[PDB]
């Protein structure tokens, strides 16, 4: 309710399911999941943007 | 006190008999004893009626709206008769007060004495109405002499800019009210709440006195500096830093 008319916004949810785990890519999952935190926090100011 | 009574029994003719005998005593007071005589006239629109009803009877040709063409000139003879002689120790002040028919600014009776008179004081029905005694609305009011009634000596110093910030700081609150009314009272900021307390207070406290709370000038102001310690002085942007380092700190 930013003034007399009131516009939706979002959240960023956590549903609870968590990201898959790849561990046979020739033993490579830390990578992995340095990519998963960055596309993450991407994800959570993209959210915000939209 | 002098007291002259005319109910509305008595004759009509009276009415306009009145005050030439009240400003006749007003007159012989002030220039033969020498003394400060403050004459108050009350309900000049009944004056205004009588006479009509004189000139009606008397035959003449009506002026405008059926009020006589010449009650410029009486309304000038009877308001004409005050000030400050030279050579003379005292004065006559004038504070005649009338009723405006249906609110209208534009009616003669109003609109003559004005012109005739300096300055004016209202009072508002929504301020009686919102249960506020006396019901005086200052943003409409003016004055014409302020500017030299005031100054070092006969009051504070510190009297001028003090009205000034007052009037400034509560037009503020008032529009700004407005304002919050379709903003939104959560898209205020902090200083705007304390214009919204400034005029909560100004309306609670400098404007209520109550019928017998004899307040001096020097009161006055003492709860004028009051109101106005809520804001810092950076706000108070009417008011001289010399007078700021030596008033604001209090």
């Amino acid at each position: 309710n930013v003034a007399g008319v009131t516009l939706p916004v979002f959240e960023h949810y956590h549903e609870g399911t968590d990201s898959y785990e790849l561990t046979g890519l020739a033993r490579g999952g830390e990578q992995l999941a340095k990519l998963k935190r960055n596309y993450a926090k991407a994800v959570e100011l993209l959210v915000e943007l939209a | 006190v002098c007291l002259f009574l005319n109910l509305a029994n008595d004759p009509t003719i009276e009415r306009i008999i009145t005050p030439r005998l009240a400003l006749t005593t007003a007159e012989f007071l002030a220039y033969q004893c020498e003394k400060h005589v403050l004459v108050i006239l009350t309900d000049m629109s009944s004056y205004a009626e009588a006479l009509r009803e004189v000139s009606a009877a008397r035959e003449e040709v009506p002026g405008r709206r059926g009020f006589p063409g010449y009650m410029y000139t009486d309304l000038a003879t009877i308001y004409e008769r005050a000030g400050r002689v030279e050579g003379r120790n005292g004065s006559i002040t004038q504070i005649p007060i009338l009723t405006m028919p249906n609110d209208d600014i534009t009616h003669p009776i109003p609109d003559l004495t004005g012109y005739i008179t300096e300055g004016q004081i209202y009072v508002d029905r929504q301020l009686h109405n919102r249960q506020i005694y006396p019901p005086i609305n200052v943003l409409p009011s003016l004055s014409r002499l302020m500017k030299s009634a005031i100054g070092e000596g006969m009051t504070r110093k510190d009297h001028a800019d003090v009205s000034n910030q007052l009037y400034a700081c509560y037009a503020i609150g008032k529009d700004v009210q407005a304002m919050k009314a379709v903003v939104g009272e959560e898209a205020l900021t902090s200083d705007d709440l304390l214009y919204l307390e400034f005029l909560q207070k100004f309306e609670k406290n400098f404007i209520t006195q109550g019928p017998y709370e004899n307040r001096t000038v020097y009161e006055t102001l003492d709860i004028g500096w009051q109101l106005l310690r809520i804001f810092p002085k950076e706000m108070l942007k009417r008011i001289p830093q010399s007078t700021l380092s030596e008033f604001y700190p209090r």
